[PDB]
């Protein structure tokens, strides 16, 4: 109960971090847990419409946040339904561009550490590897 | 007859075909379109780069245009803009700085850089006037490299303001810019000193509300349109031809920028 | 780190071709507008009331002193000096100078006909490690070059240490941004314009 | 049933100054560095 | 370090155990002194071997003296902070 109660109070800005640091999904992440998102969820339910308003509105902003400044200003220029696919567009384009450069294989290995320190699942990495190599050709 | 004045500045080239294929249809050919590098008025400038010309960086959250997330929203933030040199030279906001750790004088540079502050608190206290806000929030980069540029910026602007009778806050760039993309409800007015990450947070600002258009006042006196991407760009050319007297045209583009972000010219 | 970032972070490159010539215009513009800054204006103009030649005026000088070569006698520092001696050390003393303002750092010579002062040593000394680095510098620049190495400096980091240290990916980011742009340009100027 | 966690604390960022490799490059441009370093740490410490 | 740990256990055999190090153990490290690049070391060790055991090895010599050098003209000889000039009030005491 006091998980929740903190969370929902941490999102609607009336109880900051201890060092005022800013409210980020990297952070929320880090404290309450991975899944944080789908407990906050549950637990609104139990809770009048306004706030189970206010919970999905600062859950989205939340998300939105997950990206840095720079990329939010350039790959979100024409709306945030639109960013995911034009961030994940870029990102395909920057990988063409690194294989036409580099080779494959030191691509591979390139694609394999950023991976490894992005923390991204094996899958994801996999598909996202794939889907450029489809991309050249 | 009339004449739009298209300013590039770092913007790819299928940005400035699509605003010029925008208008070509929506205008019909009735003004025309001439490309250039600065303005002062009936102008609209594409790209993240700050054009030539501007002193100021005002941008708003217009209704029309809320995105669902940002529905009520209202906060104004205003960029301050010194003046801009040449690519090659050392531009202002890097020369107040680096001249006085190499024992330079700064007194011109300092005097030019007064101005700019003057009149963009004077653009933004009489915003948050308008708005009947009490407090502005003052965006410094507390980085240690800045450390003449904002102390002036500080100086001026707290100067001003409270010679206006309101009160400021100053603050950073980073938690500044969590609260704008998170809860931006709890800033009515917020200036930027003039910076590379200040002019980020605008721009992602400027876009994480569903894309908007951004007003630059100049030092000739006027206001033209700011956009970097293709719905913000849509605004600002329909804005522009409101200016011009044109009505219906603009509420066409508006809806097409609405509806298909990025293909309004097939849209329309 | 935590937290699964949306976009994985290749090289900033961007500006596919930025040909390095335009680098080191741009830098050879900025360095020539800082050093007419600090100086201040080009003096005014002087006109000579005689004409001759900094060679000639060195083998006048040789000539004069070498016909009292017999004659000049050494003495001990503490002694009282000659008048082929004073002349010498004046000649010599405003020779080297002007050879020092103009470029010809020959520092064996300078030590000699120059140094009079303690704060004169100490200038000398660092004037005598300046340019030693700076050929050092242009000398390794070059080679550099010619392996094919970035022009500009690279810290000493291990990157997949900072993700792993950090918690919030935007910082190290906006660092490795940083770092991978300051290893693709050349901070070099033209050092015939800036000694023109 | 004691105190558990502060949800509301987050260890600091503990920030790293950059070393760079001893050169004459490094001589040569040692104050330049030092500030970069500086800038950096203070990046780190504030957030951007 | 490998060459403190060498030394450590030469010291040991030669005081705490009275066996005097033949010619085998200093060539041994000399070897590491060379494969570390450890150009000083080596001198150190080429003249312990000239003086106590029949001459240090000629290919290790040489090895050293290539190392030195390398050193030498990559600029390397001697930490960069220590030829940093310095005076009364610009040394940090930390």
């Amino acid at each position: 109960s006091t998980k929740m109660q903190t969370l929902h109070k941490l999102l609607t800005g009336e109880v900051s971090f201890k060092n005022k640091a800013p409210v980020k999904d990297c952070n929320i992440v880090h404290q309450f847990g991975e899944n944080w998102a789908t407990e906050l969820s549950a637990y609104a339910k139990t809770l009048p419409a306004e706030q189970q308003k206010i919970i999905v509105r600062q859950i989205a902003r939340v998300k939105l946040t997950r990206y840095t400044v720079a990329e939010l200003a350039a790959y979100c220029g024409d709306g945030p339904a639109l960013l995911d696919e034009t961030a994940r567009a870029a990102n395909i384009e920057q990988g063409v561009a690194f294989v036409k450069a580099k080779g494959v294989e030191a691509f591979e290995k390139y694609v394999a550490e950023e991976s490894t320190n992005a923390n991204w699942k094996p899958e994801e990495a996999k598909k996202f590897i794939e889907d450029v190599k489809a991309k050249a050709k | 007859s009339k004449q739009l004045t298209f300013i590039s500045a770092g913007a790819t080239a299928a940005v400035l075909q699509s605003a010029s294929a925008i208008v070509s249809k929506v205008a019909g050919g009735r003004v025309q379109t001439k490309t250039a590098k600065e303005a002062g008025r009936h102008a609209v400038v594409v790209g993240p780069e700050t054009p030539i010309g501007v002193h100021t960086a005002v941008t708003e959250v217009p209704k029309s245009a809320q995105d669902p997330l940002f529905s009520g929203v209202s906060t104004v933030v205003v960029r301050a803009v010194l003046p801009r040199a040449a690519p090659d030279s050392v531009q202002l906001r890097d020369a107040l700085d680096v001249y006085a750790s190499a024992g330079i004088d700064t007194k011109e540079e300092v005097r030019s850089a007064t101005e700019a502050f003057k009149k963009s608190a004077e653009v933004a206290v009489g915003k948050a006037k308008a708005k009947g806000v009490k407090r502005i929030v003052l965006v410094v980069k507390q980085a240690s490299k800045h450390n003449c540029i904002n102390e002036l910026f500080k100086k001026i602007s707290t100067e001003t303001i409270e010679s206006a009778g309101l009160t400021t806050e100053v603050v950073g760039t980073a938690a500044v810019a969590n609260q704008l993309i998170v809860n931006p409800e709890s800033l009515g007015v917020v200036l930027l000193n003039d910076v590379a990450a200040t002019e980020q947070i605008e721009l992602a600002f400027a876009g994480v509300v569903g894309g908007v258009s951004r007003v630059y006042h100049t030092v000739e006196g006027g206001k033209i349109s700011a956009g970097h991407s293709f719905k913000s760009v849509a605004l600002a050319v329909a804005q522009e031809l409101r200016e011009l007297g044109l009505s219906s045209e603009a509420d066409k583009v508006e809806a097409a920028a609405s509806k298909n972000p990025r293909a309004v010219v097939s849209a329309l | 780190i935590s937290g699964v970032s949306p976009l994985l972070y290749f090289p900033p490159t961007t500006t596919s071709t930025t040909n390095r010539e335009d680098q080191i215009n741009k830098n050879t513009n900025i360095a020539i507008q800082m050093i007419k800054r600090y100086k201040g204006e080009v003096p005014p103009h002087y006109t000579r009331k005689s004409s001759a030649t900094i060679e000639q005026v060195e083998k006048e000088i040789d000539a004069l002193l070498g016909g009292a070569e017999k004659l000049r006698k050494t003495s001990t520092d503490d002694q009282p000096m000659d008048k082929l001696t004073l002349m010498e050390r004046c000649l010599r003393h405003a020779l080297w100078s002007y050879h020092k303002e103009e470029g010809r750092y020959d520092f064996d010579q300078i030590g000699r006909w120059v140094v009079y002062t303690p704060e004169d040593e100490v200038k000398l000394a660092q004037l005598k490690r300046e340019v030693e680095a700076k050929e050092k510098l242009a000398a390794l620049r070059k080679r550099r070059e010619e392996e094919g190495l970035p022009g500009g400096p690279v810290p000493r980091i291990n990157w997949p240490q900072e993700y792993s240290s950090f918690i919030d990916r935007e910082p190290v980011v906006a660092k490795r941004i940083r770092y991978d742009t300051l290893a693709s340009t050349t901070l070099e100027r033209d050092e015939k314009q800036i000694e023109s | 049933r004691a105190d558990e966690v502060d949800y509301t604390n987050l260890p600091a960022p503990k920030p790293q100054k950059t070393v760079w490799d001893d050169n004459i490059e490094t001589e040569v441009l040692r104050k330049y560095l030092d500030g970069l370093s500086q800038y950096d740490m203070e990046e780190a410490k504030y957030g951007v | 370090s490998k060459f403190c740990a060498m030394m450590d256990l030469l010291e040991e055999m030669q005081h705490r155990n009275r066996l005097k190090p033949n010619e085998e153990s200093w060539t041994w490290v000399m070897k590491e002194c060379v494969k570390s690049g450890q150009f000083r070391l080596g001198y150190c060790i080429q003249q312990v071997m000239e003086t106590e055991c029949k001459g240090c090895p000629a290919d290790l010599v040489k090895a050293n003296e290539a190392n030195a050098q390398k050193a030498k003209t990559e600029g390397k000889e001697h930490p960069g902070h220590l030829s940093q000039q310095a005076g009364l009030f610009d040394v940090k005491v930390e």
